[PDB]
């Protein structure tokens, strides 16, 4: 009734596998370790896609069109799968197939969810907030501020405009960090992290 | 016992101060991390009674010392202003050669000297007695983790906050009984349960999702081992931090006092 563990034993075997879905197949069907990267390919289809529903207006509705070969760009490119993970998709975007389709619409939810992201998951207690700035989006920015009161009625992550304008970033994307919840200073943007 | 309730997110305040006016939850529950960057009064006056924490991303099995460290240092005074019930964190593989898992992975329990470094060190920094919760297992590692919990507990005495809804996840995943964590379960005063989900493309594997309300098998387990699981000061932590609506958590609280009366 239950579900052999084949050709391995316990999770750390299959840690090599759990992001990669073309090694999906070297696992035998029944056994539970074909089962297992299936929860956690399934964990990062989810995360890319219930957060940035209109990616698959591109891909199709099972999203193989970008999750598969992402996915394998991303491991020769030794991605992290960090905050910026969403932004590495739209940079692999921009050299696919899909490269003529790529507007506004699907530029800011895929910022909207890298500065999420970061919100969530950085614990470093000395940065407040961060700004993404982008090619794409000249005189503007999406800054992602962690929570510090429990009665704010805002997101915690917004579209700001800047006055004097920012310099567009080297790459597609860059970003800052600020030490609190005030951006007086533009210190310069930095490259995408992996 | 004691029930409580998680509070995770910013947008569920309204309800789960509602809970407490109506008493139905003796405590809250808190992601203590998540709200690091709050004034620590401002929280302890949002609930009118006594809070608990838990820490799910400080990553101490491989943050470095220095991020770490401030952590501790900032959780530490969090800590002084709210003097909570307990302070619990996770045993998780969370990077794998630089990548980070979107699914924690179980850490192969035959690293212990490597834990028992880092959880000794964890625990000197947040200055007080640190509890562990168990993982739901999906491979073979749930067999001998009991007796890891045990060794661990036992050499750095930290406590085990242990997930009655992760030990039945792992019974149905590997065959491993939940009455190994018996005597675990009647030493530590504080716990866990939610309600679990199914992998998508095999409904005998079981995930722990906390979107639904508690299982059939779970609801036994606490209710024929209700002796090992109540003692004095015992705390049990309702976990649902998806599919947050009133009336599904009001009946899985009231199915939890039905379990656990009052004497
Ligand atoms: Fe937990
Ligand atoms: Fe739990
Ligand atoms: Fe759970």
């Amino acid at each position: 009734s239950l579900l052999p563990t084949a050709p391995v034993r316990i999770d750390a075997d299959l840690y090599d596998d759990l992001a990669n879905p073309a090694r999906q197949s070297l696992y035998p069907r029944d056994s539970r370790g074909f089962i297992r990267i299936d929860i956690s390919l399934r964990a990062y289809w989810h995360t890319l896609f219930d957060t940035c529903p209109r990616l698959l207006e591109l891909s199709g509705p099972s999203g193989g069109a970008i999750f598969l070969p992402f996915m394998a760009w991303a491991r020769e490119n030794n991605l992290a799968f960090d905050w910026s993970f969403f932004l590495w998709v739209y940079v692999w975007l921009q050299q696919s197939e899909f490269r003529e389709r790529l507007d506004e619409d699907q530029l800011l939810p895929v910022m909207t969810a890298s500065a999420t992201r970061w919100l969530m998951i950085d614990r470093d207690i000395d940065a407040c907030q961060i700004v993404l700035g982008s090619r794409s989006l000249a005189g503007a920015a999406v800054v992602g501020a962690k929570i510090d009161s429990i009665h704010c009625r805002l997101e915690q992550v917004q579209q700001v405009a800047f006055a004097a304008p920012l310099p567009l970033p080297d790459g597609e994307f860059g970003y800052f960090l600020t030490p609190g919840f005030e951006i007086d200073h533009f210190p310069g943007w930095r490259p995408l992290p992996r | 016992m004691q029930i409580g309730f998680n509070f995770t997110l910013t947008g569920t305040l309204d309800m789960v101060q509602q809970m407490i006016k109506e008493r139905k939850i003796d405590y809250v529950e808190m992601l203590i991390d998540n709200f690091v960057h709050l004034p620590p009064e401002q929280i302890a006056d949002s609930f009118d009674c006594p809070v608990a924490f838990h820490i799910m991303l400080s990553k101490y099995l491989e943050r470095d010392r220095e991020a770490l460290a401030a952590l501790g240092k900032r959780l530490r005074r969090f800590i002084d202003v709210m003097r909570p019930v307990y302070v619990s964190d996770h045993i998780l593989y969370f990077t794998h050669n630089g990548r980070s898992l979107f699914h924690l992975g179980e850490i192969d329990y035959g690293e212990y000297d490597h834990v028992r470094s880092k959880v000794e060190q964890w625990q000197d920094m947040l200055g007080t007695r640190l509890y562990l919760e168990n993982y739901p297992s999906i491979m073979d590692g749930a067999w001998d983790a009991p007796s890891f919990y045990e060794r661990l507990s036992r050499e750095t005495g930290v406590g085990v906050l242990f997930d009655a809804s992760n030990a039945i996840c792992a019974q149905n995943n590997t065959g491993a009984p939940v009455e190994l964590w018996k005597k675990i379960i009647e030493t530590t005063r504080h716990f866990h349960v939610a309600g679990y989900g199914t992998a998508f493309i095999e409904p005998r594997v079981k995930a722990d999702t906390h979107d639904r309300e508690m299982a059939e098998d779970t609801l036994d387990f606490l209710s024929r081992m209700r002796t090992s699981f109540d003692k004095p000061g015992a705390t049990i932590t309702y976990e649902r931090d998806f599919d947050i609506d009133y009336e599904s958590i009001s009946v899985d609280l009231k199915r939890l006092r039905d379990i656990f009366p009052c004497v």
